[PDB]
């Protein structure tokens, strides 16, 4: 029936990635989860008025089993590269993680969108014309997201997904 | 009729159950929020008791209370007042009678003597399952010593003796089985000669159990403390987790050897040889329950350099391509078939650690620490109950040991297994990558030749046990 | 996944920890550590079918007397353990039988007898007057021993079948 689109989350640990998916596929108004849940990795969206299937890998925790992302990243159709912008070296892990992903896909045209995550009110190091510049290199977007009040998050995984339909 | 109970002005654990205080959820009560005055109260409740809750507790306390608080808190449990004389005992006394007693030996016996066992309960499991609280704060083990060294009157006696003694032997601090373990199985390398031992000298049959040892004890050595708060992910991971972080290390180089000796193996005969082995020995890892041996196998012929090899997949036999096909089957739908299959074998076996890492990570970061409710802030339990289902799903995986011997020589084998070197990892996993590229170049370029780099022979012993009398 | 929930009783120092220890961790304990109240759990494969056991570990001493119901009321199958070595073990188990009948208000109640330490020689508890015993209450006896693993997947995985059949 409808379009079901395979995306990953990638990125440094330890930095508040996750709240990019749990906050998404929450009850958005009740701050709660299960992780263990089926299907609490499932959402039907309306993207331009286009129904569909998201079903998100996001492997948070797992960041030391650095052999296994060839494995998870294979899986996928889209891409969240996510740093954290109170995290320097989190963003300087960014074009290893976009290396890795066109290697795995075999293609130098993944569909791939840059996150900026804000994951607490630490000073910001990473200021957002720094990604700007980054993700106008590899020519993708680029969203900043907050970890606290959902801002931004609706807004990366659709654009993923657009990236994903206009391939 | 209910017991009364001593004034709340008095005692604080005499508070009456409301909203504000303490809410349940949806035969004992479960608890979903509560102040740390009324957790306290139903971990070392009267009415029943909660060993469950007792685990939960001491698992995931210190998120919302500090060691040295908790213990003032339960010490205060424990002093409970007696109840004045009643005015039938009154009269008795004012005749030179002695009273009978009824309500102060009645709220002796079911109300303080329960409570004070289950806070010695609480203390033992503390001391037994938790010590980690006390190696890392000296004083913290002095007030414990001393409110347990202290504890008078008869009806606690044996306990405090016991649990005084158990404090000494965990400040100074054998597997018996149904039948024999197999017989150590060897193949090109002979017993003792560690010079030779290598994936295809090696019984496969023998890296596998040997491995699966290996693995089982990494597993086994992970305790809570090295999960609870995420610390893992954090910057003193190092400090607070060092047995997972051995135990993921372990796991990540046994994928990565398993990627350089294909990748190394120019030749492309030899190269089937190896793939083969490998596939071998992941069968053996299925029949041992070693899904974390599973999952490594899985991971190295999925990854960017063995994948591509196609001219070496055509030459794989249809069986163990079809072996290798249904272990990766376990791990997809995220994992549904891998938390089946756990669930469904007999112990022992070797959990893939990474699914509990996420769902660990998520639970924390999916829930708030608090809940508000009628202007005040309540713990909130269901979160640090949703945590400790997932560290006693680890633990009860971590009792049962494998009925397989050690072979001390092949395990310092893969004890010491460096496929890295001195390189650093983007170097290396590009370095494997590269080779890929040059054993199998990418279309249309043509495929070269290589000579043949082992001398013995590669003709696989197979996997099936061998038993001499 | 079928769930069981067993529990071990009998008299102090019978045993009841270190077989429950012994099936779950294939460990003999030697320290006599009384009880309060421990919990275990165990999945295992039975008869083909894979379970969970919950296994309640209680205190024996007499001192906790009073606080027994609370944990009858939970059981579905109940280990009635004695040491073939303590005549006054035995003669305690028929107090532990009524208990469970009356706080489970059932002549029905899941239940094997065990007799421990059976790797001792000096026996005081005859089998034949166990088994006696035993047949009176409808039910199995198995004797044990926790340091040796005599009898002990017996004694349990017997318990779970009773339940399975109840
Ligand atoms: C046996 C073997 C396998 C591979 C690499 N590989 C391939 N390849 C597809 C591209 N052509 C090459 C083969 N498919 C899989 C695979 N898939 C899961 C569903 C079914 C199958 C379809 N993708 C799972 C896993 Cl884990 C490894 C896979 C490389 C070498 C050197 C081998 F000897
Ligand atoms: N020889 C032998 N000793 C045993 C056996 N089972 C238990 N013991 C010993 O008997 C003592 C009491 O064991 P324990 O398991 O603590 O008994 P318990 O019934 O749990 N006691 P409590 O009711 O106080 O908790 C320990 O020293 C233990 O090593 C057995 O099968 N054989
Ligand atoms: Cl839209
Ligand atoms: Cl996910
Ligand atoms: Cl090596
Ligand atoms: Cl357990
Ligand atoms: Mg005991
Ligand atoms: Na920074």
């Amino acid at each position: 029936g409808m379009t079901e689109y395979k995306l990953v989350v990638v990125g440094a640990g330890g930095v508040g990635k996750s709240a990019l998916t749990i906050q998404l596929i929450q009850n958005h108004f009740v701050d709660e989860y299960d992780p263990t849940i089926e299907d609490s990795y499932r959402k039907q969206v309306v993207i331009d008025g286009e129904t569909c299937l998201l079903d998100i890998l996001d492997t948070a925790g797992q960041e030391e089993y650095s052999a296994m992302r060839d494995q998870y990243m294979r899986t996928g159709e889209g891409f969240l590269c996510v740093f954290a912008i109170n995290n320097t070296k989190s963003f300087e892990d960014i074009h290893q993680y976009r290396e890795q992903i066109k290697r795995v896909k075999d293609s130098d045209d993944v569909p791939m969108v840059l996150v900026g995550n804000k994951c607490d009110l630490a000073a910001r190091t990473v200021e957002s014309r720094q990604a700007q510049d980054l993700a106008r290199s590899y020519g993708i977007p680029y969203i900043e997201t907050s970890a606290k009040t959902r801002q931004g998050v609706e807004d990366a995984f659709y654009t993923l997904v657009r990236e994903i339909r206009q391939h | 009729g209910q017991m009364r109970l001593p004034s709340a002005d008095v005692y604080r654990f005499a508070e009456p159950d409301s909203e504000e205080n303490i809410i349940f959820e949806e035969g004992i009560p479960i608890i979903k929020a509560g102040t740390v005055i009324k957790l306290i109260e139903r971990l070392t409740y009267h009415m029943y008791a909660d060993p469950n809750f007792v685990r939960t507790f001491l698992t995931t306390y210190r998120s919302f209370c500090k060691p040295q608080e908790l213990l003032s808190l339960i010490i205060e449990r424990f002093e409970i007042p007696e109840p004045e004389p009643t005015e039938a005992d009154r009269i008795a006394i004012e005749n030179g009678d002695q009273p009978l007693s009824a309500e102060l030996k009645r709220f002796r016996k079911e109300y303080i003597q329960p409570v004070q066992l289950r806070v010695l309960n609480v203390c033992r499991h503390w001391v037994e399952h938790h010590f980690y609280d006390f190696e890392r704060d000296a004083y913290l083990l002095q007030r414990m010593e001393e409110f347990i060294g202290t504890v008078r009157g008869k009806a606690m006696k044996k306990w405090v003796e016991s649990i005084t003694k158990i404090i000494q032997r965990k400040k100074i601090a054998n597997i018996t089985f149904q039948s024999s373990p197999p017989t150590v199985e060897w193949h090109i390398s002979r017993p003792g000669h560690i010079e030779t031992f290598d994936l295809l000298t090696l019984h496969p049959i023998e890296i596998a159990r040997q491995l699966t040892l290996l693995e089982s004890d990494l597993y086994r050595a992970v305790q809570p403390s090295e999960l609870v708060g995420s610390v893992w992910t954090k910057e003193d991971k190092e400090i607070n987790s060092p047995n997972l972080l051995k135990m993921i290390r372990h796991t990540t180089n046994l994928t990565l050897w398993f990627e350089k000796c294909i990748v190394e193996t120019e030749n492309l005969e030899e190269r089937v040889a190896v793939v083969s082995r490998i596939i071998e020995i992941l069968q053996v890892f299925q029949e041992l329950n070693n899904f974390n041996g599973v999952l490594e196998v899985v991971s190295a012929m999925n990854s960017s350099p063995v994948y591509r090899l196609d001219h070496t997949f055509e030459q794989i036999p249809s069986r163990q391509k079809k072996i290798l096909e249904e272990a990766h089957e376990l791990s997809e739908d995220h994992y549904k078939k891998y938390l089946a299959k756990l669930r469904s074998i007999n112990p022992p076996c070797v959990p893939f650690f990474g699914i509990y890492l996420t769902n660990i990570l998520k639970t924390e970061e999916g829930n708030p620490e608090v809940l508000k409710r009628h202007g005040k802030e309540l713990i909130n339990f269901s979160k640090r109950r949703k945590v400790a289902e997932i560290t006693g799903e680890i633990q009860q995986y971590q009792n049962q040991p494998y009925c397989l011997r050690v072979e001390s020589d092949i395990k310092r084998f893969f004890e010491n297994l460096n496929p890295m070197g001195n390189s650093m990892e983007k170097e290396f996993t590009d370095y494997l990558f590269n080779k890929s590229l040059e054993i199998e170049p990418r279309n249309p370029k043509p495929l070269p030749r290589f000579p043949k780099k082992y001398s013995y022979p590669l003709k696989s012993p197979g996997v099936r046990p061998s038993n001499p009398r």
